RNA sequence: ACUCGUGAGAGACUGCCGGGGUCAACUCGGAGGAAGGUGGGGAUGACGUCAAGUCAUCAUGCCCCUUAUGUCCAGGGCUUCACACAUGCUACAAUGGCCGGUACAAAGGGCUGCGAUGCCGUGAGGUGGAGCGAAUCCUUUCAAAGCCGGUCUCAGUUCGGAUCGGGGUCUGCAACUCGACCCCGUGAAGUCGGAGUCGCUAGUAAUCGCAGAUCAGCAACGCUGCGGUGAAUACGUUCCCG
């Protein structure tokens, strides 16, 4: 075990949490409902990339804000995915719910996002390099991307033996506080395993 | 009126100090019904002795945290402030001999992993 | 006759925003206030083993803490009192009013 | 020399071989042997060439001798066993025989990092 | 776990809220006083008569999500290697690393 | 032990099953599987067939048993030595 | 001491004596932590001492240090390959600590019923010339004299 | 003085020398000279016959030692061996009774280590 | 007003002085200061190694079972004991045992939980329920080692508590296998431990108590924390280890 989660190395400083709310007594089944609101929102969208879920509690009504690189996908026109979503949050018992859908700024320089789109990627058919290379050209030609560094390991290339390839472009200072790091890990479903893919992105610092 | 504080490892005293008599009245209490060890006394009255003011000076002394030790200790500190607040040109001779210095000697954190903060667990070879 | 006004949250700077724009509206309100006393913070504190199955000496310490302040008003008028229910406050820190 | 077999699984007559090869060495130790444990694994997955792997470790008089192999059966693991143990045992000796060639002794010859240094006079020799 | 003995918990609690609730407990009040006629009232042969699962002795909490049943966590209802990764994605809140 | 305000604990099958052996005053092999429960003194002739984990031993009640519980007299472990 | 020495504490003279070395002998005799257990033993042993002799303790202590103190010790030295007893000359701080461990371990297997009585004991023979550890120092002073040959390096 | 076929030792305090009874502990030493009147604080030589016989008296009056004490154990251990139970057998040979781990320890009931 | 609690800030930066220094890094000493030279302790673990550990937290490729290797239930087992190894606790006593009086902490926990006063038991404990979501009440007002007084007089003992007999309390549907605790009695080994070996550089080791998690109860002498009292020694890198 090398290096901790760099979202829980800087989480009282730069990070925030991605559940806002207070409990006493009702700490255990607000967790649970919170951990099934995101298993639940993890199956039901995959198409778009599903950058970060937030939940805020407040009495009987709930607020559920999902960042995505698509809000077109998630959305009914008529409101047909809308209603679907309403409707299963509401079989959540989570009693009132109302849902903010959002949209991302820039979806190359979202650590998550790249992730995803890497590993959908490997899965299919395309050689890891030519993966890595495309995605760490693209978010260095964001103009507020610093340093990014992607690493994937596993069975890489269908083959027998296990291994780990990381490129890094700039700087990625994972011991400095202050420096936000961008960190996402997803996996690939390949024919012959999983296939591990983590992002580390640098975007200056935070005073 | 003139009031300090002294801390010793957690030990929190609080001095009040007027001109009377040599008497010391610890939370109600005398020299001798408090602290009934000798060398505790003498780390008490040090300072007075080589600022040479005994016995010309009221003490009541709030007394809280700590054993006899740390609240000696903590005494000891605040009798020095108080002196050095009272007569100011005295305070080579307080701060060469080290009473206006506070201790930060506190309780190791004990750690993971081992009995104590340095203690570690026996490790066999063999 | 007083009210007491408890705040409880895990983030010290909402607490304070909270505690001070709570002191602005009783003063517009046209109130007497204390101010946001202090109390001790509350620490819960976990300890876990990193690795799934052995290697126990390895440990990782957590924390959860508790910032609470302390509300105090005094000529409690109604237009005070249906200001008190008409404020909006984050969803982290909670009021208890007693 | 009285040694402890653990192993695992199935290896039938992998213990009583064991503990007689290893017992054998017992002369070969030049010191004292405190204590003697053997433990014979099998690998599960059968594509490994070598599933059997045996390691010892001998507690000679306080120092740790440990050796480890792989083989295809009990048999030949605790003979290649023996042979590794054998080889650190001679590599342990440290009586005089083991360090007559070490000592540095040749006087004023082959310096050595414990070699006696030249003794100096304060004066320069001219 | 086994989904047989994360499910088997549930319907333990139901039974005991169906039967723990006032049921297995008023026969209890009942052997409390030494006044109260224990020896011919047979509460005893009666609270017997109950099934087991009406017992929370049998309840075993374990992770809300996982079905661990070692290193559970009151507070959050959770295992200690779930707790763990939850926490360094910042979603208990109120918690992080500790250093003093 | 158990407290003796609650009282000595016998289960309910093998309970109606003596007391219905004792009421014709005839005793035959009882097949039980409650080695928690007390010896009682309307025991005292029955002969019990007390669960081991394997088979059930039979259990010829005495006087002096009285107190203890069929499991004293199932022993569960065998060992004959090493 | 890899990379030089380490500082030296400097504990504070005794209160009701006004002498370093009595101070010294509280913390050699000090158990577990047990400050004031100790300096009723060595307040009580200096009292006999008194009340035996008839005249100031410490000056019968130094007396009996100075009988015990040592002057030549042994140590092993590793040159050229080759261990030897070789005699060395003790440094003042060493010879006192030694004098008072020695005093306080020959007081603790005395036979007078009493760590006050034993301690007593042990220090006024020391000072008349008969303790044990008078006899140690004289053990370690001919074992000095008998390895003299090896003085040389 | 030879008390209920005891002899006592030869200088003690009372309670502690009644101590030497076998059926006799601290606590019931105590008690019954509470209850017989002898001072406890007093040694073992300064008794008077009087004193002997209301200790003997007392003793033999709410009291069991000495040899029924014996007798009466060793009967109760035999008649807990000839019943068969559980404590029985563990009684027979010579293992702790009361659910003592004896994986390694239990040498008490075992007796001296024995080596094989 | 003084502590304290928790918000903001200042304060150590070789800043200054003197000397060594290539006038360079750096280094020695002094002053001022609460603190002097990364102040103390944490968190933080580079590329990799050891096919190290974990398909039993989880996920997962492939293979296998599928009237069973799936699943429900009672009982039993995981606690077996001629031994061997490892980590600990308690001791072998007078720097102590026992009895009476008496002084000083921190941290943490508590709602179907903490649970006080009182009363009843010798004691675990029983009845009862004040007040408390708690800087407020309860954990007693909080400790023990400590101090003072008496006693014990060097003994296998007033040391040591194992083992065992009997009698109880509580939790629990249920203490047989297989819980903890209380009372009476019983009173084993053990006289400071071979070869060899371990931890520790200062608020440290040694020693004393308190709390928490898991938890109906507990096998907790374990682990994670908190404070009380508080040493010795470092000449120096030849030898052992990395």
């Amino acid at each position: 075990g090398q290096k901790i989660n760099p979202h829980g190395f800087r989480l009282g400083i730069t990070t925030e949490w991605k559940s806002r709310w207070y409990a006493d007594k009702q700490y255990k089944d607000y967790v649970k409902e919170d951990v099934a609101i995101r298993k639940l929102l993890a199956t039901g969208l995959e198409r778009a990339g599903i950058a970060d879920v937030e939940i805020e509690r407040t009495r009987d009504r709930v607020r559920v804000d999902i960042h995505t690189a698509r809000p077109g996908i998630v959305i009914g026109r008529r409101g047909t995915e809308a209603d679907r979503i309403r409707a299963d949050l509401e079989k959540l018992t989570g009693k009132q719910v109302q849902l903010n859908i959002l949209e991302v700024k820039n979806p190359e320089s979202q650590a998550q996002l790249v992730a995803q789109g890497v590993a959908e990627q490997l899965s299919n058919r395309v050689a890891f390099r030519r993966a890595m290379r495309k995605a760490i050209q693209s978010a260095m030609r964001q103009p507020n991307v610093k340093g990014i560094r992607v690493q994937c390991s596993g069975r890489l290339g269908g083959a027998e033996m296990s291994r780990s390839e990381f490129y890094r472009e700039g700087r990625v200072p994972l011991h400095t506080l202050r420096a936000d790091i961008d960190y996402g890990l997803y996996e690939a479903k390949t024919t012959f395993g999983r296939i591990g893919v983590k992002v580390w992105i640098y975007k200056g610092d935070i005073v | 009126p003139i009031q300090t504080v002294g801390r010793r490892k957690e030990a929190v005293v609080r001095v009040r100090l007027v001109p009377g008599t040599g008497q010391f009245n610890l939370d109600g209490r005398t020299l001798e019904n408090y602290f009934p060890n000798k060398v505790h006394q003498q780390l008490i009255k040090a300072p007075l002795v080589t600022v040479d003011r005994v016995d010309q000076f009221d003490i009541y002394a709030h007394l809280d945290g700590g054993g006899p030790s740390g609240q000696a200790g903590a005494l000891r500190l605040a009798i020095a402030r108080a002196l050095i607040l009272v007569q100011p040109e005295d305070r080579p001779a307080l701060k060469k001999a080290g009473f206006l210095t506070r201790d930060p000697r506190a309780i190791e954190r004990k750690k993971y992993g081992l009995k104590k903060a340095r203690k570690a667990p026996q490790y066999s070879k063999r | 006759q007083k009210i007491r006004i408890r705040l409880k949250a895990y983030d010290h700077e909402a607490i304070d925003a909270s505690a001070r724009k709570i002191v602005e509206t009783v003063t517009r309100t046209g109130a007497s206030v204390v101010g946001p006393v202090p109390l001790p913070t509350e620490k819960n504190v976990y300890c876990v083993i990193r690795s799934p199955h052995k290697y126990k000496d390895s440990r990782e310490h957590f924390e959860m803490r508790t910032h609470k302040r302390l509300i105090d008003i005094l000529d409690p008028t109604p237009k005070t009192v249906d200001a008190l229910m008409r404020i909006d406050l984050p969803a982290s820190v909670d009021v208890n009013i007693q | 020399m009285d040694v402890d077999v653990s192993t695992d699984g199935e290896l039938p007559g992998a213990a009583e071989y064991a503990r007689e090869k290893i017992g054998r060495l017992s002369r070969r130790a030049h010191r004292p042997v405190l204590h003697a444990r053997v433990r014979l694994t099998r690998h599960g997955d059968p594509a490994v060439e070598r599933p059997v792997i045996a390691q010892a470790n001998l507690d000679v008089n306080g120092r740790q001798v440990r050796a480890q192999v792989e083989g295809v059966n009990a048999r030949e693991a605790v003979d290649r066993l023996e042979a590794r143990l054998r080889s650190r045992l001679e590599r342990i000796a440290e009586h005089w025989e083991a360090r007559r060639g070490g000592v540095p002794a040749e006087a004023g010859r082959e310096w050595r990092h414990e070699s006696e240094p030249a003794r100096r006079p304060g004066y320069f020799p001219r | 776990a086994k989904k047989s003995k994360i499910v088997k918990n549930e319907q333990r609690r139901e039974l005991v809220q169906r039967y723990a609730e006032r049921r297995a407990e008023l026969k209890r009040t009942i052997r409390d006083p030494a006044s109260s006629p224990e020896r011919r009232a047979a509460a005893v042969s009666a609270l017997q008569r109950l099934p087991r699962d009406s017992s929370p002795v049998r309840l075993r909490n374990r992770d809300v999500v996982d079905g661990r049943p070692r290193g559970h966590l009151r507070k959050f209802g959770l295992s200690r290697v779930r707790v763990r990764e939850m926490a360094h994605r910042g979603e208990l809140p109120g918690v992080r690393k500790a250093s003093w | 032990p158990r407290s003796l305000k609650k009282g000595p604990f016998v289960d309910d099958h093998l309970l109606k099953k003596v007391d219905v052996q004792n009421e014709k005053n005839t005793k035959q092999v009882i097949k039980t599987w409650s080695r928690r429960s007390t010896i009682i003194p309307d025991f005292i002739g029955h002969t019990f067939a007390v669960h081991d984990g394997r088979k059930h031993v039979p259990v010829f009640v005495t006087e002096a048993m009285v107190g203890h519980k069929l499991g004293e007299f199932a022993p569960t472990r065998t060992f004959k030595g090493h | 001491p890899r990379k030089g020495p380490a500082p030296k504490r400097p504990l504070v003279n005794d209160p009701v004596y006004g002498s370093q070395l009595v101070t010294q002998l509280v913390n050699k005799v000090l158990l577990e932590g047990k400050k004031s257990l100790a300096e009723r033993i060595v307040y009580g042993a200096l009292e006999q001492a008194r009340e035996k002799t008839g005249t100031d303790p410490v000056v019968t202590l130094k007396r009996a240090l100075d009988n015990v103190k040592p002057a030549l010790e042994v140590r092993s030295r590793r040159v050229g390959g080759a261990t030897y007893q070789v005699p060395v000359e003790v440094r003042p701080d060493r010879s006192t600590t030694l004098a008072l461990r020695w005093l306080v371990n020959f007081s603790r297997q005395r036979r007078e019923k009493t760590m006050v009585e034993r301690l007593a004991n042990e220090i006024l023979d020391a000072s008349n010339g008969l303790g044990a550890s008078v006899k140690r120092r004289e053990d370690t002073h001919k074992m000095a004299e008998a390895n003299r040959a090896f003085a040389h390096y | 003085a030879r008390l209920v076929g005891v002899d006592l030792p030869r200088d003690k305090r009372m309670e502690i020398a009644l101590t030497y009874i076998y059926g006799i502990g601290r606590t019931r030493s105590n008690e019954i000279l509470a209850a017989t009147g002898i001072d406890k604080n007093m040694r073992t030589k300064d008794l008077t016959d009087d004193q002997v016989t209301v200790l003997r008296d007392y003793i033999e009056g709410n009291l069991k030692v000495e040899g029924d004490l014996r007798r009466e154990v060793q009967a109760d251990i035999r008649r807990k061996i000839e019943i068969g139970c559980y404590q029985g057998l563990r009684h027979r040979r010579g293992l702790p009774v009361r659910g003592q781990r004896t994986k390694t320890n239990a040498r008490t009931r075992k007796g001296p280590k024995r080596t094989i």
